[PDB]
Formats: C-alpha cells, structure tokens, sequence
RNA sequence: GAUGGGGAAGCUCCGUUUCAAAGGCCUGAUUUUAUGCAGGCCACCAUCGAAAGGGAAUCCGGUUAAGAUUCCGGAACCUGG
RNA sequence: GCUUGUGACGGCCCGUGAAAAUCCACAGGAAGGAAUAGUUUUCAUGCCAGGUCGUACUGAGGUCUCCAAG
C-alpha cells in the first residue's frame, strides 16, 4: 500500500528508570565518601 | 559449608600450626621484628636494590657504545643466597642478616638465627620471604645480607645493629626456652 | 516538567531571546549525546514500512445512499399510550394493525 | 528422520540472548559492549520474540547469531586480552617497589588500533561520510567540555586538534549551505563530497557536567569516531586540498586557539561560496567569533576581531542596544543578517538588522464518509481511526499557532 | 561398566557415589579512586544393557520369472521448522 | 456356538501389584501489550522437509511362536 521501506529505533526501556537511579547512587558516594573523610580524621 | 580439599588442608594446617607444642629452635621465628623497626630495616635495605636485569643490560651496553669509540669504585648491594649468606656469616661479613620466618621446608633456615648468636652477627628475624623478595629482584629470598655500605648509610647500619639488638634479642632472650604452641 | 522523560515530545523548553549573547548555555547538553550513544548500540534496530497514504484510500468504494432510494429518513407516527416499555411489535400482513 | 526437538531451530539458531553473546566469547559484558560499539552491532528484533527465546516470554535483547559469531576471530580482542595481561604485570612491578621495570614495561607496550575496524564497517568513502554525521556530533561536544577525573585533558585537546581540523578545511574549501543558531547550539550542513553531513556545535561556555551520565560508553565512542576522523580528513586533504596533518602557529596559538590559527598550506560551485566575497568583516567583542568567523571564511569575507588586540572593514557585527562609534564608512549589522544570507543566499538587505531594533522571526531551513466507515473489516477500521487521529492531532497543534498568532499580534 | 579414589611386582582387580574443585543457567545503563566481572538459582552423577518390554504416524487396489504395509495409481497420517 | 476386542461387577492376597524416554495438564503470578499494521496464535486456512542399516527364501527323536472351515 505504497509504503516507504526505513530503519527504526525502538525505545530504549527502563530509561528512566535507570536514569533516576544513576541520579541517586552518583549522590549516595559523595555523601559516603564524606563520612570517610570525617572518620579519617578521628585517627 | 563444604570447602574444597586444599583449602580444607591448609585451613588445617594454620589450626595444626598453632594448637601442637613446637620445639624451641622454631617459634624462635614468630617472635619477630615489630612494625617500626621492620619499616627501618627496608628504608635502609631499599637504597641497596641489587641492578635490575634490565637495568644492568642497558648499563653494560652503555659501557660498550662508549668505550669502545671514545676507575669506578665497587658498588655495594645487598647479598641474597642462602649458601652465600652462611658463608657470609663465618667470613665474618656481615653486619646485618635478615631471616624470613615463612619458608617452605622449615628445616632449611633453622640453624641460622643461633649461628648468628654463635658467630655474633646481629641479626634479625623478619617477617614475610615475599617481603625480602621485593628487596631483590626475586619472588622470594630467605635471607638477605649487608656486608658492606656506603659512609652516608654507615651510621645508620650501626643504629640499626643497636636497635635490633635492643628490640629483638634483649626481648627475646626467653625464646631460646619455651616450647611454643600451647595455646587452649 | 511533570511528564516522565523519554516519553516527551521536546527534550527542551523554547524559549525567546532577543540578544544573541543574550543566549545562555544550554545545560542538558551531554545528557542528549549521551542518550544518542546509548539509543546506537543497546535500542533495537527495527525494518520497518511506514504507510505513507491518505487515509481516504481506507473506505471501501461504495455507491452513494442517493442512489439507492427508497429508505426511510424521519419519523412520522409517535405512539404515546404506554405506562411501560415496548419490548416488542408485529405487523399483520396486508399492513394497518400494528401490534405492541 | 527422529523428532527434531522444537525450540532449537529456526529463530533459535537465527538469534541469540546477550547472557549468551557474553558467555560465547569469554569476554567481559564491559567489553563485549565495547567491541560492539567499535564493530557497529546492535540488537535485532525478530518476528517471534518467544521462538527467539527457548519458548518464554522474557524481557530479552537478541543479537544476530552470524553477527556475534563473526566477532569471535578478531585482533581487537586479542589485544583486549593483552591489555589485561599489562594491566597485572605492571601492577606487580609496581606493589612490589620496582619502578623502573614498571616505566620499562610502559616503552615495550603496543595498543589497538581500530584501523581494519572501518574498512568492514565503511567499505566505501561515501559510506563513512554517512556516518560523520553522528561522529562530528560527539566530538565537537568533547571540545566544550571541561577536564574531570573521567576524561583527561589530552583527550579533550586531541578531539579539539581534530575539530579546529574540520573546521578549516570546511572553510578553505568552501563547503557550506545551510546554518541555524538553536537554543541547544548552532547546526551546520555540508556538501562534502556532495552528500549533505549536518553537525552540531554548542556555546563557548562551561559546560555543567553531571554525575548521572556514563563517561565510559562515551569515552569509546569518542575512541572511535576520532579514528574515523583521522582516516576521513587524511582521505579529504590529500584527495582535493592540502597536507595533512598541517601546522600550527605558536603565537597564533596564544592568541585566539580557533581557526584564524592553524595555517594550512596547499602543495566556486555554489552561490554561498561565492557570497561575501571582497567584503570585510569587522567582528566586535559582543558577539561569539569562534562560532561566526567560521562562516565569514567559509563563504569568502575576512575577519579582523577586537579580541586579536588584547581599514579596509566594510561591515561591523555588534550586539549593543547603545553603539558608541557610528562611522559613515561601516555598516552596522546584528549577527542574525549573517545567519540569513547563508540560509537564503540572495544577501538579504540589512534594513531589518540594525543595533537596537527587535530582529525577524529567524525561520529553520527545515457526513457520508462517517457512513462509508460501516463497510470497512477491523483491520481497516483500526488502521482508518488511527489516521485520522494522526492527522487530527496534527491540525489542531496548527489552530494553536494560529490561535496563538492572533493572540500576540493584539499585542 | 568406565571416571574419582584404593589395591596389585604386574598382566590388571576392588569399587559405582563414594571425604572429586564432576556444570549449566539466569540477573546487569559498563562493574564509581575509572574502562582487569560482580551477584544469584539448582544439588545426582558417564555409559552400555530388549529386532517379544515402553514407543509419533499408512491403508486399499494394482504390479514381477523372482520385490512389497517398501514399487505404481489412488487416497492418508505423523513429526519438526 | 467358535475367535477376538471392549464395559460394569464379583471373588483370589499381610502376594498391594517394573522402570525410563516422551507427551499433556494444574497451582503459581515474573514479564509484556496501542493511535499511518498494539500484545497474543493450545482457533481456522496456507508453505517446506523427513538421513543410515535390515527387507530374497527356507524354517521340516531332533529350538520358540501366530492364524484355524464344515
């Protein structure tokens, strides 16, 4: 039915699932690494 | 849990290091050098690398593409063989001998700390033959020697000798009693 | 901002300026070839026909009702005398009594 | 014949599970995704996804079977392999206390190259150029990016050497038809070879960089896109134009580190390239050069800046609502004239681009029928309904610009 | 009846799950001091041994000096993709 | 009536009545599924393919076995 041959993307799942996530764990390691600092200096 | 069979050996090996009586000749290892002195003893013995493979080839080759086309003093290092070691000791040569307490079969190095307290070199049980084995371009060593040093380490040597001395044989001068391993 | 991202249609507000050095840094930047990068190699590639057509090429050619008269349009006759709904009918067959 | 066991056969053989990618080559998911972004592999959709699998019905990724297979003999990872044999042999040099056979073992080190990589990706000149549309987009990314602890400053200056290299040849051989300055950055379009590459530049200011995005994945994309750009500018210089790779001027260098650096030495077609031509651009300090003075060159003007400080000038590009000068020998001109004539390539007259006034719009260069329903089968109704909300949705959004043009023009 | 083990000067015998590291599958934005793989699920054991045991599915008519549920005509069925 | 197949019963035992390949089913609730072909084919119709070896005949104090007219 005159249709045009192309190449597609489908989306990408748990996009922003991850996204979300990689959001929180990048802030949960500075914080961790804070409390190393912290800690350190009660050597 | 269920272990494998050489994990299981060497597991029961540790608890069969510890829980047997162990004749006085042994566990004179084990009561080793402490941590500081063990640092103080390879900040000297870490100026005196024995060269490289690589770094004397690159040397030697130095010497031929310059000699060649277009003196030195003897350089000191530290001494590494245990046939080279016990007759360093008995030469007399040696200021400072260095035992590892780990070796593979305990009988080998046994004789050599009460050789040392015979002949009257200072010497000093310390702990880890990989440890040794950084020292000298090997994976491990047993024992390493300082016969000779440079006048800027001289001092240095001496305290070390004075140190050893006073940290390891004044304190364990009860080892040469005591049959260790009595542990309940 | 309260739709859920990668379901949007602009992964960005428009916005006028009236400066060009009014022009501001546009952050979300490396999160765009970031997600390009990502869509390459882990977003399945697809071959597919997109139906470029009309859609008025879809109904069946049918001749016009026009041209098929008779049919009945409005309504003439209300029977209003009933207290309940009117389940059912019949018509006698020559055609004046109607039954409910 | 025996009875053929089912979930074996055709889409099973046919695809495979990335677990079981993973697990055929030995090699680490990190690195598998690696080869698979050097390679250009990507998962594959099949007509049963449950056939694909061994009968469930899973959230599963397939690759081509012959794809992953075909990856297996290959020397980039082998030298994969090698790297990982380094990596523990140096860091026994140095947890041992050795240095010197540690920065010995830095001197007899070799790495992979992804040379043969492109030859059976690209296999034809035309072809690679198809592709420098996505791989101009990164790397001119990476220029405006500062330094962390992710991606080292060599990495960054060599993808600049490689952009400021793309940007003077598109300007000495006068190959551009087509920019528009966007919120997200600036876009270009490129005859070069004669098959339109467009490409993307952002704004010379910082550059937030957030925690959330992977510099890892990007890092081997840059890793290949910029080999593919030494291979393409190689192949373009030595064909039609210059040396490659050209000079640098130090102290031009120390001056503006653009484009009116990198003197390139040697040994028209279309009406853009021959626009601007005997005309002389003075650009003020107001308004981004690196961004500008790469169109002035390109089309056939000059450029002389006020950041070059720190005569024959026909024009001035000033973004002040107060100017201060006013000479009779210049014309005052906001950027937005330049971002026209381009797009255009008449010269469009500058009576609308004056320094004070508000500038235009800056366009891209981009009954019975409800009766005849009844006739048509499901899979016709489902497909017409859908149509006709397309179209639909299409419509109204085009009443909300008119609604919303109305709406202002009272204003 | 191999394998693991253990005998035997040995040819080889004991033993069949035994104090064997006996293997085959899943999860993941790529695994946070930067591109060296992490976490989980399951716990018996190779193999040979039946043309009378268990087992997917084919019949009729025809045909030769000698072949037929096998060949031919007709009409079928099962299994896998 | 004879041969054989099958169904429901009733005895005979504390004698409770081979295994595995293969096939199906239930409980379970993981995951997936829409606006220019949503997800699902245990529904209907349509396509292709099915390797090796045995296969002749005899088989009658002296090996086993099937069919059985008046």
């Amino acid at each position: 039915l005159n249709s045009n041959p192309e190449i597609l993307l489908r989306k990408r799942r748990n996009a922003d699932r991850t996204r979300i996530e990689r959001q929180e764990l990048a802030k949960k390691k500075r914080e961790e690494q804070i409390k190393k600092k912290r800690s350190n200096k009660n050597k | 849990v269920k272990w494998p069979e050489y994990v299981r050996v060497q597991r029961q090996k540790k608890i069969l290091s510890i829980r047997l009586k162990v004749p006085p000749t042994i566990a004179q290892f084990q009561y080793t050098l402490d941590r500081n002195t063990a640092a103080e003893t390879f900040k000297l013995f870490n100026k005196y690398r024995p060269e490289t493979a690589a770094e004397k080839k690159e040397r030697l080759t130095k010497e031929a593409a310059a000699v060649a086309e277009g003196a030195s003093p003897k350089p000191y290092a530290v001494k590494y063989g245990l046939n080279h070691v016990v007759a360093l000791i008995e030469n007399k040569k040696a200021k400072l001998v260095l035992i590892a307490n780990d070796v593979d079969p305990i009988e080998l190095v046994v004789f050599l700390p009460a050789l040392c307290k015979k002949m009257g070199v200072p010497y000093a049980i310390v702990k880890g033959k990989a440890r040794l084995g950084t020292l000298v371009n090997q994976k491990t060593s047993a024992v390493a020697a300082l016969t000779e040093v440079r006048a800027e380490d001289e001092a240095a040597l001496a305290k070390l000798v004075s140190t050893i001395d006073a940290n390891f044989a004044d304190k364990y001068d009860e080892v040469k009693k005591h049959w260790g391993g009595g542990i309940l | 901002e309260n739709t859920e991202y990668s379901e949007r249609e602009r992964n960005f507000i428009p916005q006028k300026y009236s400066a060009l050095r009014k022009v501001p840094g546009y952050g979300e930047s490396i999160r765009e070839r970031f997600e390009r990068s990502l869509d390459l190699y882990l977003a399945p590639r697809v071959r597919k026909n997109k139906l470029n057509i009309d859609p008025n090429s879809l109904i069946p050619e049918l001749p016009s009702p026009k041209d098929l008269r008779p049919f009945p349009i409005r309504c003439s006759t209300i029977y209003a005398g009933h207290k309940g709904k009117v389940r059912t009918l019949s018509i006698d067959p020559s055609g004046l009594w109607l039954a409910t | 014949m025996r009875i053929k066991k089912k979930n074996t056969r055709g889409n099973a053989r046919n695809f495979i599970t990335r677990s079981q990618a993973v697990r055929k080559l030995q090699v680490s998911l990190a690195d598998f995704r690696r080869l698979c972004i050097f390679k250009g592999i990507y998962p594959r959709e099949p007509r049963n996804k449950k056939k694909a699998n061994k009968g469930s019905t899973a959230p599963t990724t397939f690759y081509y079977a012959k794809d992953i297979q075909y990856l297996m003999h290959e020397p980039v990872l082998a030298k994969f392999r090698e790297h990982k044999t380094f990596a523990r042999k140096l860091t026994r040099a140095l947890g041992r206390g050795e240095v010197s056979s540690a920065k010995r073992l830095e001197e007899n080190r070799d790495s992979y190259t992804l040379d043969h990589i492109i030859k059976e990706r690209y296999p034809s000149f035309p072809d690679a150029i198809r592709d420098i549309d996505d791989a101009l987009n990164m790397l001119f990314l990476f220029s405006n990016l500062p330094s962390t602890n992710q991606v080292s400053s060599k990495i960054i200056n060599d993808a600049q050497k490689i952009c400021n290299q793309w940007l003077a040849y598109v300007a000495k051989e006068r190959l551009v038809r087509k920019v528009f300055v966007s919120i997200k950055g600036v876009y270009y379009q490129a005859n070069i070879k004669g098959e339109e590459v467009r490409w993307l530049v952002p704004f010379k200011f910082p550059e937030n960089i957030p925690s959330d995005v992977d510099f890892r994945i990007m890092l081997t994309f840059l890793e290949f896109y910029s080999t593919l750009l030494h291979f393409v500018l190689y192949k373009l210089y030595t064909d039609s134009g210059l040396i490659y790779p050209p000079k640098l001027d130090l102290k031009k260098d120390k001056i503006i580190s653009g484009l009116s650096s990198y003197i390139l030495e040697s040994r028209y077609d279309s009406p853009v390239a021959s626009l601007f031509s005997a005309f002389v651009f003075y650009v003020s300090r107001e308004v981004p050069i690196d961004i500008l003075e790469f169109l002035i060159l390109s089309c056939g003007g000059n450029v002389i800046s006020e950041a070059a400080m720190d005569s024959k000038v026909t024009h001035q590009i000033v973004d002040r609502p107060v100017l201060k000068n006013k000479v009779a020998g210049r014309t005052y001109i906001q950027p937005q004239w330049i971002f026209d004539c381009i797009n255009k390539g008449e010269l469009v007259p500058a009576n609308k681009y004056l320094p004070g006034e508000a500038l235009p719009p800056h366009l891209s260069p981009w009954e019975e029928k409800k009766l005849k329903m009844i006739m048509m089968s499901n899979k016709q109704k489902k497909l017409y309904k859908k149509m006709k909300y397309s179209n639909a949705k299409k419509e109204e959004q085009a009443e909300n610009l008119k609604k919303k043009k109305k709406q202002i023009a009272k204003q």
